[PDB]
């Protein structure tokens, strides 16, 4: 059972250490491996037997180990580092290979952004099929955090509400969406709907009507 | 040079089987200990089984023994993974990777395939319900595609076949409280294009075989 | 096959006891108080105190808590050790006590530097199979008369590495059983020499990459210095 601190960060050219504590059946006698995962890409090796890189790995990724303790040094921290970071170890008393539970590496130094919104209605084809869906997409914000509230003519709405997690884009922003279901009674019965976006104190607002 | 391609992956009944393949190119196969690694959603990584060079000697963790089954053909340079009675807690992305663990060496996986997505869930298969984000009346008019209602995931979306590309944003999947899946795609274009322009996105669901072309037209 | 009773009289097996007692690696009887290894052997090993030596060892079950072994004094690394695939994968180790030699525990001589480049054509592979993390130990040592494989030939099978002058291959044999840091045994005008320690490699068999050795007639300086 390796145990590593869910996250860690550092700013663009830091250097960023990641731990990983073990036993005497793994990493205390064992060696050690680290690998580094992309968000929607398989895993790569970037350390195997404690410190040797393989072809094409950079200098800058370095591996050590003390006694039950392994560690991964990220110098020269890049953007493109920002990934999930795991150790690994032979475990001889399970007599199994074993993972940590990985570290989820965080890159800031990225200027603050207020949240750009796009508010759509249901369409006429969603109309016709008994269903109303507001779409509330929220995007090019930073840090990675938002509040989303809706209303109805000025009024919370707090029901039929499905939001996701903020999630990085390709530019280092984050972006967000929110759903919105209503009857298509409920569309009809009020003028405007909004979807109003909360980032770092400040609100961006976007309005949508039925035609 | 070195390629591991996975398929077989897909959506399974509780209690069912699947038979993932693992196929192998720029590298001697029949030289290589391969593996099967699975990750749980935002889950880490766990060793599943392993097979030998010759596939003499089998490996299996003890939450999948007497279930699955590791086999290869080395002629084809392929790598199977045979799921019998699969749980819930079997589902999870699965990687198949060239292992090493002599003592030598210590034990590490130096090539990874890209993964298949194994989802062992009662809920049947659903299409999405694809729906226009209409643009309305600036310089520039953001529009879209509304991917409604499917199960499991993934779902690609292109734009005019691939010929429009920048300024396209694919929204991750809201996880809505019926257990489908909903996504948005949305691009910003010219204003003056409306109308004159066409804007047809294109959206495929593998696990139901949806496929629609669905055309943008303005209000 | 099967080894008999004081066929490999120079074949030891080396056991680790913390935190319980298992075979760990291969080795030979070189001298009075010398046992020839490999280096990567000990990538767990903290200090000596853990280790025991065996030798006249037929099954690893005929070891009890009443068997007669032999404690390790030193460890002794080659200094430009890093990984087995760079090279100078062997060790020494000093024993406790000094092997009294009879038919079960014998001495096995070094390689002739006379005999640097020879084709030797009589060797040996024995151990129990320990060389992978998972493998399960064969509980009688077993043998297999292997061909040597030119370096011309294993540099070929092994484009990604480099085959130097201090490694010997070993393979194409019409499985193999060698442990890690066991020996690759040649007889030679009708002498058993240790040619070769068991380092990395695939296997022995034709369908296999060779195995790759120590070179043992490359360290024969070495080993005379260190046991000096």
């Amino acid at each position: 059972v390796l145990t590593q601190p869910p996250s860690a960060s550092g700013t663009p050219g830091q250097r960023v250490t990641i731990s990983c504590s073990g036993s005497s059946s793994n990493i205390g006698s064992n060696d050690v491996s680290w690998y580094q995962q992309l968000p929607g890409t398989a895993p790569k090796l970037l350390i195997y037997k404690n410190y040797n890189r393989p072809s094409g790995v950079p200098d800058r990724f370095s591996g050590s180990k003390s006694g039950t303790s392994a560690s991964l040094a990220i110098s020269g921290l890049q953007s493109e580092d920002e990934a999930d970071y795991y150790c690994s170890a032979w475990d001889q008393r399970q007599f199994d290979v074993v993972f940590g539970g990985g570290t989820k590496l965080t890159v800031l130094g990225q200027p603050k952004a207020a949240p750009s919104v796009t508010l759509f209605p249901p369409s006429s084809e969603e109309l016709q099929a008994n269903k109303a869906t507001l779409v509330c997409l929220i995007s090019d914000f930073y840090p990675g955090a938002v509040t989303v509230a809706w209303k109805a003519d000025s009024s919370p709405v707090k029901a039929g509400v499905e939001t996701t997690t903020p999630s990085k884009q390709s530019n280092n922003k984050y972006a967000a969406s929110s759903y919105l279901s209503l009857t298509p009674e409920q569309w009809k019965s009020h003028r405007s709907y909004s979807c109003q976006v909360t980032h770092e104190g400040s609100t961006v607002e976007k309005t949508v009507a039925p035609t | 040079q070195v390629q591991l391609l996975e398929s077989g992956g897909g959506l399974v009944q509780p209690g069912g089987s699947l038979r993932l393949s693992c196929a192998a190119s720029g590298f001697t196969f029949s030289t290589a200990a391969m593996s099967w690694v699975r990750q749980a959603p935002g889950k880490g990584l766990e060793w599943v089984s392993g097979i030998s060079g010759s596939g003499s000697s089998t490996y299996y963790a003890d939450s999948v023994k007497g279930r699955f089954t590791i086999s290869r053909d080395n002629s084809k340079n392929t790598l199977y993974l045979q799921m019998n009675s699969l749980r819930a807690e079997d589902t999870a992305v699965y990687y198949c990777a060239r292992e090493l663990s002599y003592l030598y060496s210590g034990y590490y996986f130096d090539y990874w395939g890209q993964g298949t997505l194994v989802t062992v869930s009662s809920a049947s298969t659903k299409g999405p319900s694809v729906f226009p984000l209409a643009p309305s009346s600036g310089g520039t008019a953001a529009l879209g595609c509304l991917v409604k209602d499917y199960f499991p995931e993934p779902v690609t979306v292109s734009w005019n076949s691939g010929a429009l590309t920048s300024g396209v944003h694919t929204f991750p999947a809201v996880l809505q409280s019926s257990g489908l899946y909903s996504l948005s795609s949305v691009v910003t274009v010219p204003s003056s294009s409306l109308g004159t322009q066409t804007y047809i996105c294109n959206v495929n669901h593998k696990p139901s075989n949806t496929k629609v072309d669905k055309r943008v037209e303005p209000k | 096959t099967a080894s008999v009773r004081g066929e490999w009289p120079w074949q030891v097996t080396l056991h680790t006891t913390s935190p319980t007692q298992r075979h760990l690696c291969g080795g030979s009887i070189i001298g009075n108080q010398w046992i020839l290894t490999a280096a990567h052997c000990f990538y767990g090993v903290e200090s000596p105190k853990i280790l025991r030596v065996y030798s006249g060892i037929l099954n690893q079950s005929e070891i009890k808590e009443d068997t007669s072994f032999f404690g390790v004094q030193e460890i002794i690394i080659h200094d430009q050790y890093k990984m087995a695939e760079s090279g100078y994968d062997i060790a020494l180790l000093k024993l406790e006590t000094t092997v009294n030699y009879t038919d079960s525990q014998r001495p096995i001589s070094l390689p002739s530097k006379g005999d640097r480049n020879v084709i030797y054509t009589d060797c040996w592979v024995t151990g129990w199979g320990y060389r992978k993390l998972r493998d399960k130990i064969q509980n009688t040592l077993q043998k297999a008369k292997i061909p040597l494989v030119t370096n011309e030939e294993c540099q070929k099978r092994y484009r990604g590495h480099k085959i130097t002058h201090k490694m010997i291959c070993a393979g194409y044999r019409e499985a193999c059983k060698g442990d890690s840091g066991g020996p690759l045994s040649c007889k030679h005008n009708e002498v058993w020499h240790l040619v070769g320690i068991t380092s990395w490699g695939e296997g022995c068999a034709q369908r296999e990459r060779p195995g790759v050795y120590t070179n043992v007639v490359e360290y024969v300086d070495w080993i005379l210095e260190k046991t000096q």
